[PDB]
């Protein structure tokens, strides 16, 4: 009777521990996804413009053959 | 003992935790710096009123809570409002941008920088308590600070208090006070993500009080100072076990009966009697009365037929000059009227506490002081109107993947919103079950 | 301190832009010399929105840019001239001559580089820059070519804020240049992918008002900058005085369902010497704000379905009876907006009235019925450059005729999503 007692407590011990790590690997997981997609954006916003900063400059290249 | 930290996020919590405060000081005898004359021991003491507020060697009683908002402007009038000594400093916390609307926003953008500040200052809070019992978080589903920040201090909460106890007063969007069309969806997304971090969510839908305040106050356009002073009445009553102490029933044992199973944490809650201070003059209201009031359907906090579902459990907590007797009367002229089904697994059975310390009312409200008030606090199926409601708001917009964009932008990802709803359909479901009679 | 850096580019821009600071320097209590002389403290509870502090004087965050001096001289010369910051001024010499290759490319390509060095020193002092507001016409060379052309400049450097522009829709009423229709759409294609939010000022709606509504047979610049100026300090209101939409970034979540149709109708009531004296009743109010003759616009929204709508109530007035007027246009007209959004009206009041009125509305729409004006300017182009007429002046700076076919194509793709929300149901 007292190791099941001994048993009982030791699993809601390990009970709370795998719910406090399980929250803090998601939390962890999605900061970090959240963050990569967000700069990704953000890049590839950036590039665009420069995309179009190259076809200006083009352009001014073009008038100046002519 | 059994201390509980209070946490004010967004504007909606922030205000309302105002309310809260200021009516609490009422009731307790607190004065606006602090100082609480009935209050004899100095610097400490055990007193119900401790678990709430704490105690400074001049006699000044902190309120033991924690305002964060991501825009200074909601706090900054706290800081300088009347109660504005008794706060301290560090307790108000305002960052410089607000989530604009986007649970997104809040979640990750911008929450991130205030989180470990935010956490820091509860620690303190906590280490403050001797046992320190759970926190009691005051939000709103439809702001950026009120869902997105709010699922993150949920989660923190979660993983550096473990499975302390965390309870949620969350304000239910209302299209007459609707701030923002993509509230429906930061309200999926902080109830997806806070579910499993909420031991109960006591849920207040603005359209609800808005009606009570026009009917029973005669009020013609409720403002959120309206609404706030009401609420902050519930909230008075829900936490008056706690503050004050013979007949007075711990809320645990409301809690141990009012969640049969861990998803169903939303309670539905009545309040009554809600009066003008012309209509109280000159009339009594009786036990009865009030007990009535409770089982009417639009004193309700939030909008749902509980006719239409089954009850799982069914609270009276009451206030004020109440007498075991009467109160036994009254339920069961109730239930001689009223068609209060209960699920066959639960038993028909109403847990009643009377704590005799008589309502209070800030001065200038329109609700007139009674000698009688009650709350009940009851486990009905028909809470899910509620999330449907949303829910298909949600669908509507999400079909045509409108908003979406200012989600994705911030880094969020449409499976997100789909795992969100799909949890909100099982939660659904769920209700549903529970109801089905057994086998 | 959520500080808006103003930006007024081309002749129209600066003309619209100098009546707007007018308008809300008078509004919060502030004189040319920037000194403060107002009765409320609301007025200098939010001036730092649009304004920076310093003998106390409130100095209007904005910048000037034209490519000929003229245009900003004038502007000194007017009122308040003093009032703006003399470095904010940036003034070329050459001019864009009406094109917007010119400014895009060549000329407001030479100036471009110092306009931005005054948006960094402006956004360096902001504390929390919500974003950049723009006034410019799109049929002219400076404000429209040099203007998208900063527009893609500031968002690199500040690719988290709010843009924010008050085109000026090209009139033939208005007529001016020819090419003018060959330079709106290359200004739309830019603002198509470049500015959170766009404000359709048709000149020709402003025309068509004055002409008929304002009884007045030869409406001038000034007729139409006045309607301008009401209509922007209604859609400033929520921003400059102390909820909804209270910055740009929530304005914007609230009313951009999807980031091309960026791109609404203003409206204003009332819109006529005679006084009438009687106060618009609030009724009223609301019907003229949602009638099509006050809809700056030149659209029918009877035409399309309201995607997201925004109601402004200046002026003392019955909340109450508000929100009923508004609940009740909705009902009534619930044909004319979208089920897929749900709440896709809401309404803010404010306390303090236009100036000269008892009260006012100001009404913000993403109607799909928006597609008509860039229907207009399509045919205009599509006519031209059938013939390639005057396409030798963009040629000549080395622009290319795909240019201009990819600007319809992007306008042609505006309206068919337009359309195309507009006839989508559950
Ligand atoms: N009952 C009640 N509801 C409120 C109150 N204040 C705001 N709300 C509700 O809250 C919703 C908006 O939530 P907020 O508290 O303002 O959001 P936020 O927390 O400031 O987040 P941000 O968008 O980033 O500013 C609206 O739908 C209102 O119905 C209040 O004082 N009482
Ligand atoms: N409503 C209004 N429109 C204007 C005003 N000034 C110019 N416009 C319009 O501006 C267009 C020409 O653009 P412009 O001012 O010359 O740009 P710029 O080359 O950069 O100077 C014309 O179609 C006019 O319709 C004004 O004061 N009010
Ligand atoms: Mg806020």
């Amino acid at each position: 009777k007292r190791e099941h007692e001994r048993e009982v407590i030791q699993k809601a011990i390990e009970e709370n521990n795998n719910f406090i790590k399980m929250a803090k690997e998601k939390l962890a997981q999605k900061m970090e996804s959240n963050k990569e997609n967000r700069e990704a954006h953000l890049a590839a916003m950036l590039e665009r413009l420069q995309e179009k900063d190259k076809h200006a400059e083009e352009v001014r290249k073009n008038k100046e053959l002519k | 003992m059994r201390e509980c930290i209070s946490i004010h996020v967004g504007q909606a919590g922030v205000q309302i935790g105002n309310a809260c405060w200021e009516l609490y000081c009422l009731e307790h005898g607190i004065q606006p710096d602090g100082q609480m004359p009935s209050d004899k021991t100095i610097g400490g003491g055990d007193d119900s009123f401790n678990t709430f507020f704490s105690e400074t060697g001049a006699g000044k009683h902190v309120p033991r809570a924690v305002f964060v908002d991501l825009e200074p402007t909601v706090i900054d009038e706290v800081r300088t409002g009347t109660y504005r000594q008794l706060f301290h400093p560090e307790q108000l916390i305002t960052g410089k941008e607000d989530a604009a609307n986007n649970y997104a926003r809040g979640h990750y953008t911008i929450g991130k920088e205030i989180i470990d500040l935010v956490l820091d200052r509860i620690r303190k809070l906590a280490d403050q308590c001797t046992g320190l019992q759970g926190f009691l978080v005051f939000h709103s589903f439809g702001g950026g600070t009120g869902s997105g920040f709010t699922s993150l201090l949920m989660e923190r909460l979660s993983v550096d208090y473990g499975k302390k106890s965390k309870l949620e007063f969350s304000i239910y969007p209302a299209p007459q006070v609707s701030t923002a069309v993509v509230e429906p969806y930061n309200s999926i997304l902080t109830t997806h993500t806070t579910l499993e971090h909420s031991d109960c969510a006591f849920m207040v839908d603005n359209e609800a009080i808005y009606d009570i305040c026009r009917r029973n106050l005669d009020i013609e356009r409720p403002t959120y100072t309206n609404l706030n002073r009401l609420i902050s009445q519930i909230v008075s009553s829900i936490t008056a076990s706690l503050r004050f102490d013979a007949l007075n029933v711990d809320l645990t044992e409301f809690q141990t009966n009012l969640v049969p199973y861990p998803r169903i944490h939303f309670p539905l809650a009545t309040y009554a009697p809600v009066i003008s201070a012309e209509k109280a003059y000159h009339e009594q209201l009786s036990v009865a009365e009030i007990t009535n009031a409770c089982f009417e359907p639009a004193n309700q906090m939030v909008k749902c037929d509980p006719r239409h579902g089954k009850y799982m459990a069914c609270c009276l907590l009451y206030r004020g000059d109440v007498v075991p007797k009467d109160v036994n009367a009254a339920i069961a002229t109730i239930k001689t009227k009223r068609s209060i089904q209960f699920v066959d697994w639960c038993p028909t059975g109403f847990k009643v506490g009377i704590n005799y310390q008589p309502p209070t009312v800030v001065p200038g409200g329109d609700l007139a002081k009674v000698q009688r008030a009650v709350c009940m606090l009851s486990n009905t199926t028909a809470i899910a109107e509620a999330w449907a409601r949303l829910d298909h708001k949600f669908d509507l917009m999400y079909a045509k993947r409108a908003f979406v964009h200012w989600y994705v932008g911030e880094g969020m990802e449409e499976g997100e919103f789909s795992e969100a709803r799909e949890d909100m359909a099982a939660l659904e479901k769920d209700y549903e079950e529970v109801g089905v009679d057994s086998v | 301190m959520r500080e808006i850096v103003h930006i007024q580019a081309g002749q129209c821009g600066n003309q619209i832009g100098a009546k707007f600071w007018e308008v809300i320097s008078d509004e919060h209590g502030i004189d040319p010399t920037g000194s403060y002389h107002g009765d409320s403290d609301l007025q200098l509870e939010r001036i730092n929105v649009y304004y920076n502090e310093a003998g106390n004087k409130y100095v209007p965050r904005a910048i000037l840019v034209d490519l000929e001096p003229g245009t900003m001289d004038s502007v000194r010369s007017g009122p308040f001239g003093q009032i703006f910051r003399p470095d904010n001024f940036v003034f070329g010499q050459s001019g864009a001559g009406n094109n917007w290759a010119k400014g895009h490319y060549t000329e407001g390509a030479e100036l471009v580089d110092s306009v931005l060095d005054v948006v960094r020193k402006e956004s360096e002092s902001c504390d929390c820059l919500q974003g950049f507001q723009l006034t410019h016409s799109l049929g002219g060379g400076t404000g429209s070519g040099m203007g998208t052309l900063l527009i893609s400049k500031i968002r690199e450097e500040y690719p988290d804020r709010i843009m924010n522009t008050f085109s000026v829709m090209p009139s033939p009423k208005v007529s001016d240049t020819v090419v003018e229709p060959y330079n709106a759409t290359l200004s739309v294609h830019q603002l198509v992918e470049n500015t959170d939010e766009t404000y359709c000022i048709d000149n020709e709606a402003l025309y068509d008002i004055c002409f008929r509504t304002l009884k007045l047979t030869t409406p001038t610049y000034g007729d139409l900058n006045h309607l301008v100026s009401a209509t922007m300090s209604g859609v400033t209101t929520c921003l400059r005085f102390p909820q909804l939409n209270a910055d740009l970034r929530k304005l914007a979540v609230n009313m951009v369902p999807f980031p091309r149709l960026h791109f609404f109708m203003p409206g204003f009531a009332p819109l006529r010497t005679s006084q009438q004296y009687r106060g618009l009743t609030v009724p009223e109010l609301t019907q003229q704000m949602f009638d099509s003759k006050n809809m700056m616009a030149a659209c029918d929204p009877r035409h399309g379905r309201y995607l997201t709508v925004a109601a402004i109530f200046r002026g003392r007035m019955s909340m109450k009876e508000v929100d009923e007027q508004m609940l009740n246009v909705q009902n009534k007209n619930s044909s004319y907006f979208v089920e897929w959004i749900p709440n896709n009206v809401k309404t803010a009041v404010c306390d303090i009235p236009p100036r000269g009125l008892k009260m006012s509305a100001t009404f913000i729409g993403n109607s799909t019925a928006i597609q008509e004006l860039f229907k207009r300017i399509s045919e205009q182009f599509t006519a031209m450059f059938r013939r390639k007429a005057f396409l030798h002046w963009y040629t000549g700076e080395g622009m290319d005729e795909m240019e201009f076919t990819e600007a319809e194509s992007n306008m042609n793709d505006l309206v068919s999503e337009y359309q195309q929300y507009q006839d989508a149901t559950a």
